[PDB]
């Protein structure tokens, strides 16, 4: 799992 | 939704499939990062990777937008970027991303390599990083180095595993 802002 | 876990592969050989690919990157760039991803874990394992280009392999990678097949649903531009399943047979070990991000070989826009060396983390076993400076963390970090190292915290996780490589 990648999460950005 | 759509789930599988076990702990680890109980074989040291995998196969990988690109399914289908991102148009924001030419088939060889997604190709050269995928395999540089891979590269980053059996670097550091025993681990091996070998790439199929038809049939159903251990690590189905697709590039999908919004629903794409395991009602986890990504969430159009930014915020969730991909994921990855743990090890086990059907959609265990598979890596989605999401394709309503821009994905580049550089840093226009979400570095495709560095997604993917975090995914397939998770693909071979791994959980998430407590640590802000580890691949394994779940916030997606832009590095700007013409280079990576892998940090010791994602080391010892997949080698614990695994055990170590050269
Ligand atoms: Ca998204
Ligand atoms: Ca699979
Ligand atoms: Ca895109
Ligand atoms: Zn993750
Ligand atoms: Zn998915």
């Amino acid at each position: 799992i990648m999460i950005s802002f | 939704e759509y789930n599988v876990r076990t702990l680890k592969w109980s074989k040291m050989n995998l196969t990988y499939r690109i399914v289908n690919y991102t148009p924001d990157m030419t088939h060889s760039e997604v190709e050269k990062a995928f395999k540089k991803a891979f590269k980053v874990w059996s670097d550091v394992t025993p681990l091996n990777f070998t790439r199929l280009h038809d049939g159903i392999a251990d690590i189905m990678i697709s590039f999908g937008i919004k629903e794409h097949g395991d009602f986890y649903p990504f969430d159009g531009p930014s915020g969730l970027l991909a994921h990855a399943f743990p090890p086990g047979p059907n959609y265990g070990g598979d890596a989605h991303f999401d394709d309503d991000e821009t994905w580049t070989s550089s840093s226009k826009g979400y570095n495709l390599f560095l997604v993917a060396a975090h995914e397939f983390g998770h693909s071979l076993g791994l959980d998430h990083s407590k640590d802000p400076g580890a691949l394994m963390f779940p916030i997606y970090t832009y590095t700007g180095k013409s280079h990576f190292m892998l940090p010791d915290d994602d080391v010892q996780g997949i080698q614990s595993l695994y055990g170590p490589g050269d």
